[PDB]
RNA sequence: AAGGCGGCCCCCUGGACGAAGACUGACGCUCAGGUGCGAAAGCGUGGGGAGCAAACAGGAUUAGAUACCCUGGUAGUCCACGCCGUAAACGAUGUCGACUUGGAGGUUGUGCCCUUGAGGCGUGGCUUCCGGAGCUAACGCGUUAAGUCGACCGCCUGGGGA
């Protein structure tokens, strides 16, 4: 129904969910998946076969715009970096950009305390 | 007396009046007894990030040694004025004349 | 002596993330790496050097 | 230990 | 302290040439004028408790300095006093 | 000096250290009362408010949860103006000076040298880890002493009460 070409994968990696998300290359979202919703419920959310398929879940709804080349873009310290990059190629793409975009702040603001255990 | 490197960049729609303040500047400076060593005008230059939302700064660098009148004025008329984008000076170790690495590859 | 305008050695000193190498991998004196890094910390004012590959 | 100290108040005797 | 030309200059007051340098009475004038200096910063700068240390040194070092003179020759004590404005 | 002190830039300002000499001539050391500084919490008046977060709200946990864990959240943390002056304020070593084999380094200078390389050779300031003699209850200290000595001051006298 459009043609864009040109994909950004801003995905995100929790310690508890990943998000995997599929937008444009000015800001207009496309589509998302969460580990949630696709049959992982708390400690199968936190596993990263979650995101092996929530990365080709995203994908199945976004070829209705024809994106042969898109980004990744990285955003987080949590498990799952590897299996949501080789899902990409595994829904039939042409992977060109890898970027991580995880936030570091200059010491901003106080982080919490600690979680004794 | 005090040896000054003053650093001004110019927002690049108003590039053309930068010659205008060059010699502006330097007539209240050497009437007070102000020395001037390096007057060097780069043009648009690209930026490593982008400040103001712009992009191909002009840039202007300078070395005046002059006293302290000069240092209470000149940083009021950077803020004052809407061209000036980004004031910097500093405090160097001697009167110095010499070329910028800038001008001896362009 | 040393000075923030010569960017190409700068960009010897710094990383494609526009972080400060430090003093234990080039092998450089500790008193050029404390102007080193204040000569950046200048040029990173001047829009010269990157702060990160973000943008 | 100083001498010097005893001068102004010697050892207490309990 | 000061720069050269207040420096060179009151020692040149005080001394009998320019090599009377390391006399005790320009060492005080030293820090008379150095204290007179400071005047105006502190006023402005109560919240610089750091500064004060290098104040109360120079005043300490003074009162050091004037118990010398006062002790070995008082006819020299006498002139350096109101000549500089001391003794409150 | 210590508690401490960290984006960059300007202004004001403090001490420390080194080189070459010139110059005053013991001008010094030390300190009971006195005097000032002095982490954070908290207190007073007036601002400020993201994030974090006593009390507290709510949900799990549980025998109960008051704590832990999680979602929120006020005082406070911020600034001005004061007051409060206590800390495991610790190098758990008061300050100053004189000497007594040495290494591995760091930091900061300076003097000379086929400059024959950012090097060779010396030589002060600061600082850590080893270690001989010596000391020590042991641990360890060991040219920055807790080695051998001097100058002066503080402090302790069984534990608990306290
Ligand atoms: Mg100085
Ligand atoms: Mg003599
Ligand atoms: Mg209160
Ligand atoms: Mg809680
Ligand atoms: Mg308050
Ligand atoms: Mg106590
Ligand atoms: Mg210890
Ligand atoms: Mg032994
Ligand atoms: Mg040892
Ligand atoms: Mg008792």
């Amino acid at each position: 129904r459009k043609q864009v070409s040109d994909g950004v994968a801003h995905i995100h990696a929790s310690f508890n969910n990943t998000i995997v998300t599929i937008t444009d290359r000015q800001g207009n979202a496309l589509g998302w998946a969460t580990a949630g919703g696709s049959g992982f419920r708390g400690s199968r959310k936190s596993t990263p076969f979650a995101a092996q398929v929530a990365a080709e879940r995203c994908a199945d709804a976004v070829k209705e715009y024809g994106i042969k080349n898109l980004e990744v873009m990285v955003k987080g310290p949590g498990p799952g970096r590897e299996s949501t990059i080789r899902a990409l190629n595994a829904a039939g793409f042409r992977i060109t950009n890898i970027t991580d975009v995880t936030p570091i702040p200059h010491n901003g603001c106080r982080p919490p305390k600690k979680r004794r255990v | 007396m005090r040896h000054y490197e003053i650093v001004f960049m110019v927002h690049p729609d108003q590039s053309e009046q930068v010659p205008g303040m060059i010699e502006r500047y330097t007539a209240a400076i050497t009437g007070a007894e102000g020395k001037i060593h390096r007057l060097e005008d780069w043009g648009r230059r690209q930026l490593a990030y982008p400040i103001n939302k712009l992009h191909k700064a002009h840039y202007v660098l300078m070395n005046v040694e002059a006293p302290q009148e000069v240092i209470d004025e000149l940083e009021t008329t950077f803020r004052f004025n809407d061209a000036v984008i980004r004031s910097m000076v500093m405090r160097t170790k001697h009167a110095v004349t010499e070329a910028s690495p800038m001008v001896k590859a362009k | 002596e040393i000075d923030y305008k010569d960017i190409a050695t700068l960009k010897n000193y710094i990383t494609e993330s526009g972080k400060i190498v430090p003093s234990r991998i080039t092998g450089t004196r500790a008193k050029y790496q404390r102007q080193l890094a204040r000569a950046i910390k200048r040029a990173r004012y001047l829009s010269l050097l990157p702060y990160t590959d973000r943008h | 230990a100083t001498v010097n100290q005893l001068v102004r108040k010697p050892r207490a005797r309990k | 302290s000061l720069s050269t030309e207040a420096t060179a200059k009151i020692v040149s007051e005080f001394g009998r040439d320019a090599n009377d340098t390391g006399s005790t009475e320009v060492q005080v004038a030293l820090l008379t004028a150095q204290i007179n200096h400071l005047q105006g910063h502190f006023a402005e700068h109560k919240k610089d408790h750091h500064s004060r240390r290098g104040l109360l040194r120079m005043v300490s070092q003074r009162r050091k300095l004037l118990d010398y003179l006062k002790r070995k020759d008082v006819a020299r004590y006498t002139q350096l006093i109101e000549r500089l404005g001391l003794r409150r």
